[PDB]
């Protein structure tokens, strides 16, 4: 939504782009648009939903 | 000077405009395409012109 | 929201 994807080897987070300050990956730290299909480069990982564990009480 | 991969350094050249980045990454090819050909015109006007 | 508020 805004700053870069990034991994350390391992794991994937976002991060500004002008200080590496690394969050978990999230439905609102980033926007949807489309498929898979059409990008290139695109990898595969995980969205952490914040709203799915709390809306499961 | 910190390297990028240059899709990604337009990507956001495309959001200093106000664009969003994924209107690049979905008409990446596209906008490869037609930056090569109007360099192409680059050449052909200064081997053309007097 | 509201869909999942059906929880
Ligand atoms: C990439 O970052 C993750 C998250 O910081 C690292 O994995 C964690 O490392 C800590 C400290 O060693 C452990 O307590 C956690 O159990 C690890 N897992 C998670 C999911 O937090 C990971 O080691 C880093 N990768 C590299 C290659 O440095
Ligand atoms: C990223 O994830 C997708 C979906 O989980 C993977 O696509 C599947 O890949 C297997 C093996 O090639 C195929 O049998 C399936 O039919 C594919 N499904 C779809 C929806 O295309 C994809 O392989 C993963 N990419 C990488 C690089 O691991
Ligand atoms: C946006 O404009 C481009 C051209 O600038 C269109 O792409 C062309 O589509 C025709 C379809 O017959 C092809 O013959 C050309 O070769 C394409 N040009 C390039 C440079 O690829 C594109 O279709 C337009 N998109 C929309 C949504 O209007």
């Amino acid at each position: 939504r805004e700053g870069v994807f990034v991994s350390n080897g391992t794991h994937w987070f976002v991060t500004q782009r002008n200080f590496y300050e690394p969050q978990i990956i999230t439905t609102d730290n980033t926007f949807v648009s489309g498929n898979c299909d059409v990008v290139i480069g695109i990898v595969n990982n995980t969205v952490y939903d914040p709203l799915q564990p709390e809306l499961d009480s | 000077a910190l390297q990028i991969p240059f899709a990604m350094q337009m990507a956001y050249r495309f959001n200093g405009i106000g664009v969003t980045q994924n209107v690049l990454y979905e008409n990446q090819k596209l906008i490869a395409n037609q930056f090569n050909s109007a360099i192409g015109k680059i050449q052909d006007s200064l081997s053309s012109t007097a």
